């Protein structure tokens, strides 16, 4: 029913136009709102458009900085937000109300579009081994100072699945992300099994293999 | 036989048309309130109360008509059928009456906003359909009275069938009225900002 | 116009949960309710005031006295754990507003202390002229935790970044904390520690320069 365009990464001051394609019904009988959600925060109503009339209405908070349009021939609603700043980082949903004559609630929602506003630029991670030491041991890989999300981590070319745990990224005050991935392994395997984390950061075309060896007892 | 089943069937269709029309009306009411805020055009507070009051009422009527439709259909699947079919015409007539008041309030809303921002053709069309509906509603009220009176004490079947034609004409005329108010809102929005 | 909900509500599984939403004048049929699970779109659960959409379990119900919308869930199940929002419209200017949301907790899952692992800086990083200690924190419930760092019995404020906890795969929580130092800073203290405090009890892991 409602499918939105994909994640956007934006510099402060610039613009973003988020689209939402509606299928399965008659476009002229729709009512649309835009709703944003900052990470860990509540839902927030931005504005509405009734496509049959084709004029948008806005919460004053967003007055003059958001433009809401609809296109009949593509069955698409749009939301443009200009002069971006960091506090604008949020997921944006298109939502549909007046499902039936008495449904004032929002019956259908798109998947959301992530908009990230940062002054940081695309950067590949530095990968460092987290060596196992002093009967299960933990070893890992520190994926440090990259932008943007996401990074993916496998172990031993995907052959190591059990005990893998990849932690969500910390956002540092430099605007760059760092992540860690650990595997729990049989202690007695450290001098025998070789362990290699495979790190993929697609945004900057980075593939890194890091061998994680046991700390020496010397 | 198939005469009464065919009447229950058409009443289902008519309630569906009223639901669909209510949906469009809702849209138009929303559109006017939205334009009211942007344009800034106390007398509007009382209009907003009448809108809300008659909108609740229409929702009640639609609901009660759904309940009566089901019972009527049960009675076929199973006197009380005739009774229910007549009650189902009174419910549809009431819905049409409340929707007509709603339409008239939306027309008023449009006129107020257009006296802030040709329309003579529109006016003429509004009046023609308003007068027609007023007259179809009045004929439906007289037939309902006649049919209720007979049901207490055929002529009944004839007026039941005639009441189906009345309701259908009124709805079809309301449809035209809706298209005109939609036109009016689109014509007003196209002029702001 | 503001909708206000309690930040949190907790229910024994099988008991009935109630989430209130107070406003000035919530007109009849204007109150709607939404279920939201981490990482997912909201889902309409009640509209009108007491209407459930197709596919919504019968144990969901709503009411509206004009001053308070209430969501009710009789016989609350595990899968009913989520954030709930109410929405409504301004009567005159038809703006939408949401309640602040309510975190509903279904009780039953046992307390679990965190498993914590602390790693020192690697050689390669120290050779790259940087030093970061890594504190991994997993397998805790409920999902609230506090992290403090110490260098030789003394608390360390600067260069600490910790994530806010996330739901794992089993229904436990994970978090990570990072302390940034220069190689010189690192090499001139007997030890550093990660202190993880969970439900008023603290787990400590210590690390020391080669």
């Amino acid at each position: 029913q409602l499918v939105q365009s994909g994640a956007e990464v934006k510099k402060p001051g610039s613009s973003v136009k988020v689209s939402c394609k509606a299928s399965g019904g008659t476009f002229n009988s729709y009512a649309f709102s835009w709703v944003r959600q900052a990470p860990g925060q509540g839902l927030e109503w931005m504005g509405s458009i009734i496509p049959l009339f084709g004029f948008v209405v806005y919460a004053q908070k967003f007055q003059g900085r958001v433009t809401i349009t609809a296109d009949e021939s593509t069955s698409t609603a749009y939301m443009e937000l200009s002069s971006l700043r960091s506090e604008d980082t949020a997921v944006y949903y298109c939502a549909r109300y007046f499902d039936t004559y008495n449904n004032y609630g929002f019956a259908n929602w798109g998947q959301g579009t992530l908009v990230t506003v940062s002054s940081a630029s695309t950067k590949g991670p530095s990968v460092f081994p987290l060596a196992p030491s002093s009967g299960t041991a933990a070893l890992g890989c520190l994926v440090k100072d990259y932008f943007p999300e996401p990074v993916t981590v496998s172990w031993n070319s995907g052959a190591l699945t059990s005990g893998v745990h990849t932690f969500p990224a910390v956002l540092q005050s430099s605007g760059l992300y760092s992540l860690s991935s650990v595997v729990t392994v049989p202690s007695s395997s450290l001098g025998t099994q070789t362990y290699i984390c495979n790190v993929n950061h697609k945004p900057s075309n980075t593939k890194v293999d890091k061998k994680v060896e046991p700390k020496s007892e010397f | 036989m198939q005469l009464l089943s065919g009447i229950v069937q058409q009443q289902n269709n008519l309630l569906r048309a009223i639901e669909a029309q209510q949906h469009l009306l809702q849209l138009t009411v929303w559109g006017i309130k939205q334009l009211q805020a942007r344009i800034l055009a106390t007398t509007w507070m009382e209009w907003d109360r009448e809108i809300n009051n008659y909108t609740s009422l229409i929702h009640s009527l639609i609901e009660e008509s759904q309940n009566q439709q089901e019972k009527n259909e049960q009675e076929l699947l199973e006197g009380q059928l005739l009774s229910g079919i007549v009650q189902q015409q009174n419910n549809l007539l009431r819905a049409i009456e409340a929707q007509q008041h709603l339409l008239q309030l939306t027309v008023w809303g449009i006129k107020q906003l257009q006296a802030r921002i040709t329309w003579m053709e529109w006016d003429r069309e509004i009046n023609n359909y308003t007068s027609l509906i007023h007259s179809l509603i009045e004929e439906s009220q007289n037939q309902q009275e006649k049919n209720e009176q007979e049901l207490l004490e055929g002529q009944l079947l004839s007026g039941i069938v005639q009441q189906q034609n009345n309701l259908l004409r009124a709805i079809e005329a309301q449809q035209h009225l809706l298209q005109l108010t939609v036109w009016g809102i689109k014509q007003l929005q196209a002029r702001i900002l | 116009i503001e909708l206000t909900q309690p930040p949190s509500v907790s229910v024994v599984p099988g008991q009935t949960a109630r989430i209130s939403c107070s406003g000035d004048n919530i007109p009849y049929e204007y109150a709607s309710w939404y279920q939201q699970k981490p990482g997912q779109a909201p889902v309409l659960v009640i509209y009108g005031d007491n209407n459930r959409p197709s596919g919504i379990p019968e144990r969901f119900s709503g009411s509206n006295s004009g001053n308070t919308a209430t969501l009710t869930i009789s016989g609350t199940q595990a899968e009913d754990e989520a954030d709930y929002y109410c929405a409504s419209w301004d009567s005159m200017t038809v703006d939408g507003v949401f309640g602040g949301g309510t975190k509903l907790t279904v009780l039953g899952q046992p307390k679990a202390a965190p498993s914590v692992t602390l790693f020192p800086p690697s050689s390669e990083e120290l050779q790259a002229n940087k030093a970061t200690l890594v504190c991994l924190i997993s397998d805790f419930y409920p999902g609230a935790v506090t992290v403090a760092w110490k260098a030789d019995s003394s608390p360390v404020k600067a260069g600490v970044e910790t994530t806010t906890p996330s739901k794992q795969s089993n229904n436990k929580y994970a978090a990570s904390s990072y302390l940034s130092l220069t190689p010189e800073q690192w090499k001139s203290h007997r030890s550093y520690s990660c202190q993880v405090t969970h439900e008023g009890s603290t787990v400590e892991k210590t690390v020391a320069p080669t």
